[PDB]
RNA sequence: AUAUAUAUAUAUAUAUA
């Protein structure tokens, strides 16, 4: 879970990025 | 040394599929197209002047790509249902020309056109020597517009205008709505922003750019509910796991594993031992405290029917079902098992009390024994908490559009173990007369290990009814109250467990494991509406398209499929085609009803202009002259089936009587016959002269088949065989029958030029709960909907 | 000399618990298609391994047809 | 026809009669097979004619 | 009752399956009862339906 | 001139009174705006309102107002209110010196005095009994004060 | 048929804090266009006349 | 110089520097 949503962070922050 | 002695087992492949749960199905991923839709496309024809002769310029006409159609009248309407699929999967969600864009190759200034085809297209027109200069001309200011304030570009293109149709649908009808900060917020459901314990943050604020697909979260259009008790069961125990999963763990039980070495190694100097302040009992552990938390949240959160399952003999297990019928709605329990332990709780504890006659209950009495027990006692303070019990419902109340089942008020508060405690203390100070004495002791022992309770079990309502009431605010399909078929075992002896071994410590769901329970429940229900929509379309477009011979039970076998949920092969014709008659009732989404539109208005131009098939022959048995074209020269050809009797051949194939046709074609009377027929071309003259056209239709005398026909085209021509008997002779060519057939529009180059319009750049995001980043309150002070903390209790 | 053999394992753990299943969910199916000629009402199915009887009861009194028509 | 497999696990989880009451008989679900709705078609239509 | 539509078509089909087939009947059809009775059971009643 | 997010865990109180200096000297529009909010609403929810007694601050997002800016007119205190009209109030006044713009302060930060009308605020919580909080609860939180 | 795109591509490139390749396909059409109302220094335009 | 699976009951025996 937390694994999980720390990399859906990094995959959308990425497109602002 | 080894010698392999090997036989034929038979193979064996039983019918299954595989089946996710709701925590692990994947979001749709979005499709943007590469190419425009093309379906014509413009070809290089030789062509003929009036006379037959050929003249020195050539022609640009548009034919199809890839024009296979299948013959016959109804495997074209079959061909239409598979081009309607075509054109939904190829569909863009967001569509941006910045990444189909190529230059022109030749151009005033160096400008883009929007196609890698629609750039063939006009280089081959530039450097064919034929062509006019007026087109040429055209094709040099041919750049592309763009206004960076707007952010929206005009790129041309060259496009058919049935292409061009079905290209600038998909450009003004995108799903995507823009997207800031003040509308992440919105995502998040009202009981959750609003809420005091938890508290909202997020770091980046997102451009004037960036767009997201809102997902159609309208409510099941199918009562899914309603008569369909198999289907049901299936949804709903896979709700009742995910709820399962998200019900967070007691604070009395669980502790990390390096904690066990970091309190053993301090225990021996901090005496503290009993603190914990309980009586213990036999058959008290606390991984049933554990359990019975999660098997009553997550059974009314998926509206599962629990069952109670207690023995008669254990006096304890009883008491504390007298909590469990006071909190969770007897609607719940299942009427077999609620009336086994209601009326167990009369004839043991209620009725002893006051000295009364246990009471004969008979099966399936249509009234409940606490029903039957608050009008047959004459105490108050027991006959009032009888009477809670009695009417203790849900109430289904709508909510942020969500129709959610909300406890009674007094639950939420506590006050309803103060209506239990004051009629459990009333019924310890009776006098049990019929019962002996050490019965007596052995009920007010076991009732007053619970009196002891109130404040731990006044807070235990409090945060049983919180975290219902917070994780119903995660879900977004519409909970329906409806008894379902499979029930869900709750031990009675784990209520016990669980009322007796909480304490002094919140446990409130963290907001990481909301915003899970929502990002699964919003991709399972847009997961829903689009495959009854992707379903509905297809139904629809058979009754429309005129499909009497397509079962439609595989287009439901597959609707079926795509919710990842269900296995196929256990749900029978029963439950596919009761399912068709709901699907066809319902409305088709706009995206698809105006893109079928687009393909019932004009599915006679797409099978008119294309070879080899023809939309039926006719027949004359008199000279008549064949009508001069541009791209065939002279052909007998008939461009309207006027003034001739028809004949249908889908229905003479289908009916399969030909007694109309095969007296009607020995008579020689004029006969149209309709249909799609593969047609033949006999470019030679003297097969004209002969009068080979009328000798292909004799075979459907003999032999009864007509789908071996194949009816004569005739082209004459310069470029045909022995053609200077036109030149010489003064005569027009004269045939018998002519085919009923279309010619290819022209290719005019000035009007086909389309701009198509787009914007230039979007940042399309996929979940929107990546960003903001929400932490709880200290569970030592966290508000429930009274301004009250719960665990309040020392 | 190594023979191919992929049928039950005897000697597994699992070679008794699973020859009650196997055996209990083939006889629900053997006694369900002889259910197409005489009409009866079965009333214990115990199985152990391969050693299970059913006893099956009837509406008229069992003559010596019903039995042989039965067995075969 | 409708498979087998199909229709007997909808009839046996809608009448549900293991969960019964009574547990003084092994209740299963019988004759729900293919060979036996393809023999009432047969001696439904051949008892009617003669 | 649930099967209803596919149960409306069954009959349709149960009285053509007899309907057309009467058609070739040539002797007389009496109808009076016979001694011995052709045996049908409703375990097989319960399968077609 | 860059934006500055915050980053805290609302369970650790002793990051969250130093929270309150960083507002009083730090401008308010630096912070973005959805966690200035969120760091003012997690001192007001859990510090300032239980030390008045008053009920906890339900607050909408989409709020013109920031949630000081509520807090500042509905409390009586007027030693904890007269801090709120600073923290409502320290934006950067923009000047033009030197042919340039540069967002400069107020002479009220720029010498430092008032911390002294923070201390006469912070002070005054750590008197006030917080009249539902438990008492290893409240002696935790106002000790914790006075480490500030 | 001169992109003026490619003379914003390297304004970025000698301005040392940006890189070329991530700027937005938006922007790159407002600096263009915020790039020609301005006039011309008055060395770089004598030089010119 | 040394091969004997698994389950179910039942009985016998055993625990220690």
């Amino acid at each position: 879970l937390k694994t999980k949503e720390e990399h859906q962070k990094e995959v959308q922050y990425e497109i602002l990025q | 040394q080894y010698e392999i002695l090997q036989k034929t087992i038979p193979t064996f492949e039983p019918k299954e599929s595989i089946l996710k749960k709701l925590e692990d199905i994947k979001p749709e991923q979005v499709k943007k197209q590469t190419k425009l839709f093309r379906i014509f496309e413009p070809r290089q024809l030789p062509v003929y002047r009036a006379n037959g002769e050929k003249e020195l310029r050539n022609r640009w006409y548009w034919k199809l790509k890839r024009d296979t159609l299948p013959d016959g009248d109804y495997d074209v309407r079959e061909y239409f249902l598979n081009l309607y699929d075509q054109v939904l999967t190829e569909m863009p969600d967001y569509l941006l020309l910045k990444d189909m864009a190529v230059e022109n190759k030749n151009s005033r200034d160096a400008g883009k056109v929007v196609d890698s085809e629609t750039a063939a297209i006009c280089d081959a027109i530039f450097q064919d020597e034929e062509t006019e200069g007026v087109v040429r001309r055209f094709i040099a200011e041919m750049r592309q517009r763009v206004q960076a304030d707007r952010n929206v570009v005009n790129y041309p293109s060259i496009l058919h205008p049935i292409d061009h149709a079905f290209n600038e649908y998909f450009l003004q009808h995108q799903l995507v709505e823009p997207l800031n900060n003040d509308i992440i917020f919105n995502y998040i459901p009202e009981r959750i922003r609003n809420d005091v314990n938890y508290i909202l943050n997020m770091d980046r604020n997102l451009p004037s750019t960036a767009r997201y697909i809102r997902p159609n979260l309208l409510q099941d259009r199918l009562n899914l509910h309603d008569n369909f008790e198999s289907l049901w069961d299936t949804i709903t125990t896979s709700n009742y796991i995910l709820a399962r999963s998200v019900v967070p763990d007691l604070k009395e039980l669980v502790s990390t594993e390096a904690q066990i070495q970091k309190m053993s190694q301090d225990l021996q100097l901090e005496a503290l031992t009993i603190q914990s302040e309980t009586q213990f009992l036999t058959g008290i552990n606390s991984q049933a405290a554990n359990d019975c938390f999660k098997t009553l949240i997550a059974a009314m959160l998926s509206q599962r029917t629990m069952s109670l399952d207690f023995v008669t003999t254990n006096y304890m297990s009883l008491i504390s079902g007298m909590w469990l019928l006071t909190v969770v709605p007897n609607d719940m329990f299942i009427r077999e098992s609620l009336v086994a332990c209601q009326l167990a709780i009369i004839n043991t504890i209620i009725y002893p009390a006051f000295g009364m006659q246990r009471m004969h209950y008979r099966n399936g009495d249509p009234q409940t024994p606490f029903q039957i027990a608050e009008q047959q006692i004459q105490n108050f303070q027991v006959a009032n908490w009888l009477h809670f019990v009695n009417n203790n419902q849900f109430r289904q109340v709508v909510i942020d559009g969500v129709l959610n089942q909300v406890l009674n008020d007094n639950i939420r508060n506590g006050h309803v173990v103060n209506q239990l405690m004051e009629a459990l203390m009333q019924l310890s100070r009776q006098q049990f007369p019929t019962m002996p004495v050490d019965y007596k002791r052995s009920i007010q022992r076991g009732i007053l290990l619970l009196s002891n309770r109130l404040g731990q079990l006044v807070d235990l309502t409090r945060l049983l009814a919180y975290n219902y009431e917070t994780l119903m605010a995660c879900i977004t399909m519409n909970m329906q109250h409806v008894q379902t078929l499979t029930t869900e075992k709750l031990q009675l002896t784990s209520v016990t467990s669980l009322c007796m071994l909480i304490g002094n410590a919140t446990v409130i769901p963290s907001p990481q494991t909301l915003f899970h329970y929502y990002n699964v429940n919003v991709n399972f229900h847009s997961n829903y509406n689009e495959r009854i929509n992707d379903a509905v379309a297809i139904i629809t477009a058979a009754n429309r398209l005129n499909l009497y011979q397509k079962k439609m039970k595989s287009i439901v076998e597959d609707f079926l499929k795509r919710l990842q949920i269900f296995d196929i092969s256990r749900v029978p014709d029963d439950q596919m085609y009761r399912l068709r008659d709901r699907l066809r009732l319902l409305p088709v989404e706009i995206r698809r009803l105006d893109i079928f539109n687009l393909i019932l208005m004009n599915m006679e131009q797409i099978e008119r202009a294309s070879d080899k098939i023809a939309q039926g022959v006719i027949i004359a048995y008199r000279d008549m002259q064949l009508e001069r074209d541009e791209m065939y020269g002279y052909v007998n050809i008939a461009r309207n089936l006027d003034g001739f009797q028809q004949i249908n051949l889908e229905e003479l194939m289908r009916t399969g009587d030909y007694a109309q046709i095969t007296n009607m074609l020995l008579n020689n009377q004029p006969v149209a016959l309709v249909g799609a027929l593969p047609f033949i071309t006999d470019s030679s003259v003297i097969s004209l002269v002969a009068k080979l056209d009328a000798t292909v239709f004799a075979q459907i005398v003999k032999l009864r088949k007509v789908d071996t026909l194949k009816p004569i085209l005739y082209k004459i021509n310069s470029d045909s065989n022995d053609f200077y008997l036109v030149a010489n002779y003064d005569w027009v060519p004269t045939s018998t029958t002519k085919v009923y057939k279309q010619i290819p529009q022209q290719f005019d180059f000035r009007a086909s030029m389309h701009m198509l319009t787009s914007n230039l750049t979007f940042t399309v995001y996929s979940d929107l709960l990546a960003f903001v980043s929400a932490d709880t309150v200290e569970p030592i002070n966290a508000v429930a909907f009274d301004n009250m903390r719960i665990m309040n209790e020392l | 000399k190594k023979i191919q053999y992929g049928a039950v394992a005897s000697g597994e753990k699992q070679t008794k618990a699973a020859n009650s299943i196997a055996n209990l969910a083939l006889i629900k199916t053997v006694l369900s298609r002889i259910s197409n000629k005489y009409s009866f009402a079965t009333k214990i199915i115990r199985v152990d391994g391969d050693d299970n009887y059913a006893v099956l009861q009837f509406n008229t009194e069992v003559t010596k047809q019903m039995v042989q028509d039965v067995s075969n």
